[PDB]
């Protein structure tokens, strides 16, 4: 997994590859790892990717609540404090390493959270297995006072650098815009640098090839009338 | 990590490096070590990173809520309050704590939590893995009663040895100032220290 | 506490259950019944860890009276097989589980039909024609696998059975005192005393 | 303290009578009738809403007849919310005895468990009981068709035909004269719609003031089915009895 | 009669335990007021220290809440202190659990949700009191919300709570009616409790010395209390014009 | 201390009342005016904002509130009940529903889980019960749209259009002469309009009527895009211009 | 009156009705004397029996080694204060090497009345307690009353008829606290002081129960052909 | 010792045009003792079927678990259960045991009733979803499995095109692994008609 | 009516009656008085002698908590010693979590707080005393009172009792005369007079003074029991005055 955050001008992105894996083999080839809190705050999980999930769904729920509650729109901190300290109590076990990153009436925000429940605050972030390979070219390119455009290149630039570079990342590019006074904007597959080739051969069967031993139809209807 | 904090004639001020490390790899290079728990009571923190983040964050929370009926709380009254979570957590707690704060009436006071979670009010106090290679500089350079501008070139020059040699240390020297007059953040850069 | 067999044939199933029980090196018993009668229709045979057996299986037998004395009625193998088996899926995340593997040999009175039920101590179940524990089908289902027909008697599956019996006393390496073997049919339970 | 504002909900009166339980009856004499009618080839469930209004949603609404599960159905008399209390209890239990032994409940053991919730609140705990007496109609292989009624009391009886609710002297008295052994389904269908139109205190039997439900054996073959009636099909049944 | 007793209906649809706690709240026979300015909110309230052997300093129905928060109580002490309590230590577990500082009018609320239990559960009463919670909030701007025994809340231009509250705030009417704005057109708070004291002096016909009153103020990141000396600069200020 | 109520405080008396529930019905009577009306392509609730004193900023008390993005409520009673069962019934819809089918309850789940609570404080220990009869409003995707009332004993209906509190009688032989089976979203917040103007003494305007409605999706109040099949929210709040604009054609 | 159906009750006057009645049932309790001098401290009680038949009901309870006390009132109650004593006795040498101080035990024994007449559901106790004892600060007699009250004294009397031995003992105060070093002469004025309260029947054998402490003297118990020694 | 291999055995979904395909071995063994050949691992409540791989216990009881959920579901909410909903239910019920789970592969497939599109989806052991527009493999053989998917699927097959590659990639899976086979099941499955197919292998 | 039968009843004047009545037992008690000097407090407190058996300077009433705070009361005794008991039990814990020792308007509310919880409740009484406490922390001396409500307030002299009135008249004439202050060995002398100007209402028994303090500079800011030569002084002025 490659996650990254970058802080612009008026706002916040954050982006994703999209493989995950089970061992060495890759279960899904186009899995969707930035997660939505809530609208305008959205997180991307690294580590055990039903805890990722889990403890966002959690959080995003209680959020949703304490929005309704408050009559206030949510705020990043909020969801930071309630993610951390969930994961504090759960000491590590509960395997959530996430990036979050969002947009409320106090401004733009982007912050890590390690799964012991340790958090950082910074202007650019990576975290998983080619966190290395990303945070290479966010240290070379990052300055100060990026545009939105600058930041979606730069953050997809640190993904891609992940997926050539990290046998633990892979596929495509997601990526969300976090702008202060807009809608958040998720793009899905933004970038798609990894579509398989056609293959040489149909494999396509004739039909009865299978041998067959009984047919029978299955009764998914409920019980008839009269 | 490198942590330190020194009373001197005006109050007491605290230092950091601002390296975080995961093994080798440098998770966090311009981290925030200083942090406050009151006005002018912050503290310097080693250890778990998240064990010090959550036990400050209680701390802050108690000190609240005794300001909002007691008053404004004594710098060994927060001490106290770390102390009690760190000892009697201490089988569950990574956390190498100091606590500087300024009082009108005690002036700068430092307190070093180690942990085992036992309390040593001290006139300086030095802390994390750094601080072993200059146990002999601050000893020989310390004195009390030293002005603003000598206090922090003591902190700096002596953070400037631990990140020298400690690999777990290194970044911006971060410092917070705690006076009468208020509370003022500082920061020196690598091509300022280094040259010293 | 070894050895439970069973067979299903045309109208009865038989269980056959080892004598002996072991106390460090010395057999203790050579005559030990390792079974409970569940209901007038249900026998039960188990193996596994010592006194957990005995515990579990009179545990499920006073459960299925008092169900019978409730309702006034006989619940049907399967149904009893099913609560056995929800007992031992418990067990078996609980602080201790209970190491108990059991044979379920019961005459559905309903249906007219024999029914062997085959569980493990993790709550595995399956309905088999014939079904055994631990090693004892590494020994004896190739010669199930060859001579069982469906349409035997009861007299042919004492048969094939004492086969059984006989290749396992010629290969096993433990010593077992033969087999207790107890008849489950539309009649009742009972006990073949010379075998 | 505390002591002073208890109404003491499960003692015996002089007489031997449970005060509580009596009143929750009283309360349930005014609720709207609900009829059980047991045949040879299924069960009859007829009950009437309490006066309704012209802008009640009456396809989307349930007050009388609901579903326990596939084989079991009950007819409520009293408090509605107090009745779906229970009825989700109950099927909790058909799905916790279905999940243990792999079979559907039989009928009497459900009815049992809910009688002895009943009856536990008239015991212990010091809270009201609940203002619900319930008609159970259901099938299973031991006894086949069943009818049960049970009340705040706890207790529970059989029955070939029976009513709750209101006006119960007349409508059992009714039910009594006309109830024969051999009846069927369709027989019993108009039993209780006949019963319902003369015991009704409103002016005349309506569809929109009516629940109705059957299960019947009139399944494809060997397997039984619930048929709640829709506001369209008890129009169409009540004209083809003769009410309408 | 114990539907009179504890907090069930009685056959009006009525909780007379709650209106007999409203009553209460006028045991104290102190008036208070609260207004808003362009940057802060001010409140007022009557001091009346009737022992010469009380200390007047500890005598007081204004409590710092949070940094942020303010609250005026109109009924007895004990009830007052009580909700204070209470009040500080839901202020303080917010900002730990949520991670920022906890909104007046979710303080209100808060404290409104904890009264209704009250209404509801027989074994509690409900306390005697009406709670004004004021603040400069960062999202709302100048606050005023009110909480009362009946666990009622709603937030306010202005409002006055006493024995003497339907003149005040007739009083606080007529002037809004004619400036047609929410707020106290005024930079400064000190004549925004200029405007405060002037006011209730004029809607309850009584003069005030230092000692007869006590002030609250709010502005943007703190709430705090004015000494005496501070209110005597502020009564100059208004017998000079 | 302790809470030792641990006994029934409502219970039947000798003719089968359930006299805490009739005298919380009263309650429900004397509360302000409030209604819903249900349309082929969507619904409509409304109530009176009765200002209790001018000084009273009554925009920061809502009285229609929102319990899930398809769902509204409105009641007549007691408020400080309704408020406390408006964070039990948002919460409720989260806990054992949307945390379990990771979706929003349909709208008679809901109803009924509400329901529940309020039949709970009518047979619990040392507890009233609630004094406020609810109007519940939804959508959802199999059920289209609904309309429900929730009484204080527990029981909940279904309507076509319907109303409670002060006025409900004269209310109710209104909305029966003016609702059809045909009425789009428009007509019905018309007739809405039309049936409160009766029960309302003083001012009439958008500034002292809350209404909202359950209608189409609202794209604009999701606040993201890129999910196509998330099309936001089809509970809306009519503004205070959004409601005088309908008052001229009225 | 409407004021006395529970503990938890004030009446308008102030006063608490119920712990006023358990104060009544040690009225009607047998006689008991307490008195002490400067090395000894003495209790002297007049059993009550049943009938003939029936045995005197025991009246003291010994607590510790150095501690112990007489009854008036409900007997099971007294059982209860005397194990929660003897508790307390044996907490202060177990935990801290330390004889319990009897100013301390009255103080305990005060707290655990006190609870039982605030709260609802339970009821005051029903027994009235003489304890003496000897410590670190010499010999000591305590009265205690199930309202809470304890008090220290020289001497005093609880029960029927208490009132003309508690004269007797203000009469003979300066008399009976110089009897030092004489327990023999220290109960004769115990059994003395007992007799101003008696009428009709006297002290025999099986009716007299004395107990002293002292400077050299353990806590212990008189009964029987013990006391005949002072009818 | 592993729980996930002990019982073996595996299942396989995929979609195709208007339609999906499930299917599964039917061994059960105690490690190389075979037990069973009839021991299905597919299961369906109302028109959605759930295939379940792993320990066998673990798949017996969410079975019963399952069966046990969608009936109160079907009761309350007066309508059948969708795929995409169940998916949730799944994956909801297996993270409530994050800490003791049920050693299991779980397996989604069916069409929604009303949009009529075909749906399939897979899980972890503690609840995370792999939603998969082509197809999900699960079991002792789920490596061999990938690759046969990888190679014979590809978008849009006819119902009876499907079961053809969806059979081969079972049959073809389970000759290369020891604790699969011993019969097999495939289900073809339309909007209103689902057929089932036993089919033929070697038994070894 | 009936709403003086339970306790935490709001009557239809918003009156607890029950409380109101606690305050009758109050009234029935002995005088006790608290006074303010000008680095300290002083306590005393009217011990009626009711028998010449009462062993002199035994039956000790004022009270300590921690090491610094003194608390006197009147009504009924044990509820006085149970709040003293809780009193001790929240200086402790605020010490142990904090360090320092409980400052003395800290120790008011916690005391408050707690009298105040038995006023919600009919499942329990109100305390039947009034407790006058105080002593020296940081910010120098205070004394407080607390009623059986709850209430408490700051005073600068306090009584309560069946010679409260007394009392304080005698009070606010030092608070007249002394607006400079009053010293700590004034503030003892004036407090035994008050005693014996207020046994006036008790003169049926005789009576025993007792008298404790805290001052900064007198007791270094601990809870001293006033004993000796310090007391008999004091005693001799007071019956000096009362002549
Ligand atoms: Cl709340
Ligand atoms: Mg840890
Ligand atoms: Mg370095
Ligand atoms: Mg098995
Ligand atoms: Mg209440
Ligand atoms: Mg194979
Ligand atoms: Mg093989």
């Amino acid at each position: 997994t490659t996650i990254v955050g970058v802080k612009f001008n008026n706002g916040v992105v954050i982006a994703a590859d999209t493989r995950s894996t089970q061992g060495p083999i890759v279960a899904d080839k186009n899995c969707a790892k930035l997660h939505r809190i809530s609208p305008k705050i959205w997180c991307a999980g690294a580590g055990t990717a039903a805890d990722t999930e889990a403890v966002t769904q959690l959080i995003g729920s209680n959020i949703e609540l304490h929005s309704l509650y408050t009559s206030r729109e949510p705020r990043v901190v909020s969801a930071l404090q309630m993610l951390k300290q969930h994961l504090f109590k759960y000491q590590g076990h509960i395997g959530a390493y996430l990036i979050v990153a969002g947009v409320d009436p106090t401004g733009s925000h982007l912050f890590s959270i390690h799964a012991h429940g340790s958090t950082d605050v910074g202007y650019y972030l990576s975290l998983g297995s080619g966190s290395l390979a990303a945070m290479a070219v966010l240290e070379s390119h990052w300055k100060q006072d990026l545009t939105k455009e600058e930041a979606i290149k730069l953050a997809s630039d640190a993904i891609q650098a992940g997926i050539w570079n990290d046998l633990g990342s892979g596929s495509n590019v997601d990526v969300c815009v976090m702008e202060i006074g807009k809608d958040a904007e998720y793009l899905r597959n933004y970038l798609t640098p990894n579509v398989r080739e056609e293959k040489q051969k149909s494999y396509k069967f004739p039909r009865g090839t299978t041998a067959v031993l009984k047919e029978s139809i299955v009764n998914i209807c409920d019980i008839q009338e009269e | 990590t490198s942590i330190m904090a020194v009373t001197f004639k005006d109050g007491v001020i605290l230092g950091a490096d601002s390296r975080t490390t995961t093994g080798a790899y440098i998770a966090n290079r311009v981290t925030d070590k200083l942090t406050r728990v009151h006005d002018k009571i912050w503290c310097c923190r080693s250890g778990s990173a998240a064990d010090t983040q959550a036990i400050a964050d209680i701390v802050q929370y108690h000190l609240e809520l005794y300001t909002s009926q007691y008053g404004t709380p004594s710098t060994e009254t927060a001490a106290s309050v770390f102390k009690e979570l760190c000892y009697e957590n201490k089988d569950n707690l990574t956390a190498g704590i100091i606590v500087a704060g300024y009082d009108d009436k005690n002036k700068g006071e430092v307190y070093t939590i180690p942990l085992g979670g036992s309390v040593h009010k001290l006139p300086y106090a030095i802390a994390g893995s750094g601080s072993t290679f200059i146990y002999g500089y601050c000893d020989k350079n310390f004195r009390e009663n030293m002005s603003k501008e000598e206090t922090v070139d003591f902190i700096k020059h002596s953070l400037s040895q631990a990140i020298k040699w400690d690999g777990s240390s290194g970044g911006v020297i971060r410092m917070v100032v705690l006076t009468a007059a208020g509370v003022e953040r500082l920061i020196f850069y690598p091509d300022e220290y280094e040259q010293l | 506490m070894d050895i439970i067999l069973g067979i299903r044939v045309q109208d009865s199933v038989i269980l056959a259950s080892s004598k002996a029980v072991t106390r460090g090196i010395s057999v203790l018993k050579d005559s030990d019944d390792k079974t409970r009668q569940l209901s007038p229709h249900t026998l039960m045979s188990f193996a596994g860890e010592a006194g957990d057996t005995v515990q579990f299986a009179e545990y499920i037998q006073a459960n299925i009276q008092l169900y019978s004395i409730r309702e006034d009625y006989e619940l049907s193998p399967q149904a009893v097989s099913s609560f056995v088996r929800q007992e031992l899926a418990k067990s078996i995340r609980s602080r201790r589980p209970y190491q108990v593997n059991v044979l379920i040999g019961g005459y559905d009175k309903k249906k007219n039909k024999p029914e062997l039920y085959q569980i493990d101590y993790l709550g595995t179940k399956v309905e088999l024609p014939y079904g055994a524990h631990g090693y004892s089908g590494f020994y004896t289902f190739s010669l199930l696998d060859h001579h069982y027909r469906p349409d035997m008697t009861t007299e042919e599956g004492l048969d094939l059975l004492k086969l059984c019996v006989q290749e396992l006393e010629k290969r096993m390496p433990m010593d077992f005192k033969g087999v207790i073997v107890k008849i489950v049919d539309k009649d009742g339970i009972r006990q073949v005393d010379d075998f | 303290g505390s002591r002073r504002y208890d109404s003491r909900t499960t003692i015996f009166s002089p007489e031997g009578r449970l005060y509580q339980v009596e009143y929750a009856l009283e309360s349930i004499s005014h609720a709207g009738t609900a009829i059980g009618i047991m045949a040879s080839d299924g069960i009859v469930l007829a009950a009437e809403r309490k006066v309704t209004s012209t802008l009640l949603e009456q396809d989307t609404s349930t007050e009388k007849l609901y579903k326990l599960n596939d084989k079991i159905a009950v007819a409520v008399a009293g408090l509605t919310a107090d009745a779906e209390i229970l009825i989700n209890t109950a099927r909790i239990h058909a799905q916790n005895y279905l999940k243990t032994y792999n079979e559907d409940i039989p009928v009497e053991i459900l009815v049992r468990r809910l009688s002895d919730i009943k009856q536990g609140y008239t015991q212990h705990g010091g809270l009201r009981p609940f203002g619900v007496s319930f008609i159970y109609a259901g099938y299973d292989d031991r006894y086949g068709y069943q009818l049960y009624t049970s009340n705040p009391s706890g207790n529970y009886t059989g029955w070939k035909a029976i009513s709750v609710g209101a006006n119960t002297s007349a409508a059992q008295t009714l039910l009594q004269m006309d109830y024969k052994d051999d009846m069927k389904v369709d027989d019993a269908i108009e039993l209780a719609l006949k019963t319902l139109s003369k015991t009704t205190d409103s002016s005349a039997l309506t569809y929109d003031r009516l629940e109705f439900a059957t299960i019947r054996k009139g399944a494809n073959d060997g397997e039984v089915y619930q048929k709640i009636f829709k506001p369209q099909e008890i129009k169409d049944i009540l004209v083809k009895t003769g009410i309408t | 009669g114990y539907d009179r007793h504890i907090t069930i209906f009685s056959p009006e649809g009525r909780l007379y335990q709650v209106e007999y706690a409203f009553k209460a709240t006028n045991q104290t026979n102190i008036n208070s007021l609260a207004v808003r300015g362009k940057d802060c909110t001010v409140v007022i309230s009557q001091k009346k220290v009737p022992d010469k052997l009380l200390d007047p300093t500890t005598v007081s129905y204004i409590f710092c809440i949070s940094r942020t928060i303010g609250m005026v109580v109109n009924g007895p002490i004990p009830d007052a202190r009580n909700a204070a309590l209470r009040a500080k230590a839901e202020a303080a577990e917010f900002r730990y659990k949520y991670g920022y500082d906890m909104p007046c009018d979710v303080l209100a609320k808060r404290m409104a949700n904890l009264s209704q239990i009250y209404t509801q559960r027989a074994y509690m009463r409900p306390l005697g009191v009406i709670l004004t919670f004021v603040s400069v909030d960062e999202e709302l701007g100048p606050s005023i919300y009110k909480t009362d025994p009946a666990g009622y809340y709603v937030g306010y231009k202005a409002t006055a709570t006493g024995p003497k509250q339907q003149e005040i705030t007739t009083n606080l009417e007529n002037h809004f009616k004619k400036s047609k704005i929410d707020h106290i057109n005024e930079e400064s708070w000190e004549k925004v409790v200029e405007f405060a004291i002037t006011h209730m002096i004029d809607a309850l016909g009584t003069e005030f010395s230092k000692n007869d009153l006590e002030v609250g103020v709010a502005t943007k990141d703190k709430f705090f209390t004015l000494s005496a000396e501070n209110i005597e600069e502020r009564l100059v200020a208004i017998a000079e014009q | 201390m302790t809470d030792r109520y641990s006994f029934s405080l409502t219970t039947f008396s000798p003719s089968g009342k359930l006299g805490q529930i009739d005298y919380a019905l009263t309650a429900v009577k004397q509360g302000v005016t409030s209604l819903g009306i249900k349309a082929t392509n969507g619904v409509v609730i409304a109530t009176e904002k009765k200002s209790s004193s001018p000084l009273a900023m009554s925009e920061t008390l809502s009285k229609v509130s929102l319990l899930t993005p398809d769902i509204g409520a409105v009641y007549s009673g007691m408020g400080p009940d309704y408020r406390v069962l408006v964070d039990k019934s948002r919460k409720v819809a989260h806990t054992s529903y949307k945390r379990i089918y990771g979706e929003y309850p349909p709208t008679k789940l809901l109803v009924s889980e509400v329901a529940k609570i309020m039949q709970e404080a009518t047979q619990s220990g040392g507890v009233r019960p609630f004094g406020v009869s609810l109007l519940i409003a939804g959508h959802d995707e199999f059920n289209g749209f609904s309309l429900y009332q929730v009484d204080p004993s527990g029981s909940y209906f279904p309507w076509k259009a319907t109303a409670i509190g002060k006025g409900s009688v004269a209310a109710k032989t209104f909305l029966e002469k003016r609702w059809n089976d045909e009425l789009e979203l428009e007509d019905a917040i018309h007739i809405a309009l039309l049936t409160l103007k009766e029960s309302v003494e003083g001012e009439f305007n958008g500034d002292t009527i809350e209404l909202a409605i359950i209608g189409d999706e609202n794209p604009d109040l999701l606040g993201y895009t890129g999910i196509p099949t998330d099309k936001g929210p089809r509970f809306r709040k009519l503004t205070s211009q959004e409601i005088n604009d309908r008052l001229e054609a009225l | 009156n409407n004021y006395d159906g529970d503990t938890v009750t004030f009446s308008p006057t102030g006063r608490l009705f119920q712990v006023e009645y358990a104060l009544e049932a040690i009225k009607q309790g047998s006689v008991t004397v307490g008195l002490r001098s400067n090395t000894h401290a003495v209790l002297v009680a007049l059993k009550r029996n049943a009938d003939e038949l029936s045995s005197y009901q025991k009246k003291i309870i010994k607590c510790d080694e150095h501690m112990g006390l007489s009854l008036a009132g409900l007997a099971p109650d007294a059982r209860v204060l005397s194990n929660y004593l003897r508790q307390q006795c044996n907490y202060s040498s177990l935990v801290f090497n330390r004889k319990l101080a009897v100013e301390r035990a009255g103080h305990l024994l005060c707290d655990k009345a006190q609870k039982n007449t605030q709260s609802y559901g339970g009821r005051p106790y029903g027994v009235g307690l003489l304890i003496i004892g000897y410590d670190k600060s010499g010999a000591h007699l305590l009265e205690f009353q199930p309202s809470g009250n304890v008090t220290e004294l020289y001497g005093t009397a609880i029960g029927a008829r208490s009132q003309g031995a508690k004269t007797y003992l203000e009469r003979t105060l300066d008399t009976f606290i110089k009897i030092d070093g004489n327990p023999d002469e220290l109960i004769k004025a115990g059994v003395e002081a007992i007799s101003q309260s008696l009428r009709d029947e006297s002290l025999t054998v099986d009716n007299l129960s004395i107990a002293i402490v002292g400077k050299d003297t353990p806590f212990t118990i008189y009964d029987g052909e013990a006391v005949a020694k002072y009818i | 010792s592993d729980p996930s291999s002990i019982n073996g055995g595996i299942v396989v979904a995929m979609t195709g045009k208007d339609c999906v395909a499930i299917a599964c071995d039917l061994r059960l063994g105690s490690q190389s003792l075979g037990v069973s050949n009839k021991f299905e691992k597919i299961f369906h409540y109302g028109h959605v079927f759930l295939g379940i791989t792993g320990l066998a216990t673990d798949v017996t009881t969410l079975n019963e678990m399952f069966r046990y959920k969608t009936n109160l579901y079907k009761l309350k909410e007066e309508r059948a259960i969708e795929p995409e909903t169940f998916t949730q239910l799944v994956s909801s019920s297996l993270y409530e045991r994050r800490f003791g789970p049920y050693f299991v592969g779980p397996v989604v497939a069916g069409i929604n009733s009303k949009s009529g599109k075909p749906f399939i989806a897979g899980f972890d052991l503690i609840g995370c979803i792999d939603e998969a527009k082509d197809f999900i493999v699960s079991g002792t053989a789920s490596d061999q499995l990938f690759g046969m998917c990888e190679s014979l699927y590809e978008p849009n097959l006819e119902p009876e095109d499907l079961f053809e590659t969806i059979s081969q990639a079972l049959l073809n899976a389970a000759d290369r692994d020891a604790l699969s086979g011993w019969g097999a099941v495939v289900y073809i499955i339309k909007k209103d008609e689902v057929v089932k197919r036993y089919l033929k292998m070697r038994q070894d | 009516t009936g709403y003086d039968l339970s306790n935490s009843v709001f009557s239809p004047d918003g009156r607890n009656f029950q409380v109101e009545y606690a305050v009758k037992a109050v009234e029935n008690g002995t005088t006790s008085i608290g006074i303010k000097c000008n680095d300290g407090v002083v306590f005393a407190v009217e011990k009626l002698i009711t028998s010449k058996l009462l062993v002199p300077q035994k039956n000790v009433k004022i009270q300590v908590v921690d090491r610094h705070i003194g608390c006197v009361y009147s009504g009924l005794i044990p509820d006085g010693r149970h709040l003293v008991n809780r009193g001790r039990e929240e200086a402790a814990s605020f010490k142990k979590l904090y360090k320092t020792p409980i400052p003395i308007p800290a120790f008011a509310d916690r005391l408050g707080q707690y009298v105040q919880a038995h006023t919600l409740y009919n499942s329990v009484r109100p305390f039947g005393v009034s407790t006058i406490f105080g002593g020296v922390d940081k910010n120098g001396a205070h004394l407080y009172m607390l009623e059986p409500s709850g209430s408490y307030w700051g005073y600068k002299g306090a009584a309560t009792g069946k010679g409260r009135q007394s009392a304080k008249a005698e009070l606010e004439k030092l608070v007249d005369h002394h607006p400079e202050g009053l010293s700590a060995r004034e503030a003892v002398k004036q407090a035994a007079k008050i005693i014996y100007l207020a046994h006036e209402d008790n003169k049926e028994k005789d009576f025993e003074l007792e008298i404790s303090w805290c001052s900064l500079s007198e007791t270094n800011g601990l809870h001293k029991f006033v004993k000796g030569d310090l007391l008999q002084e004091a005693i001799d002025f007071a019956q000096k005055e009362i002549n």
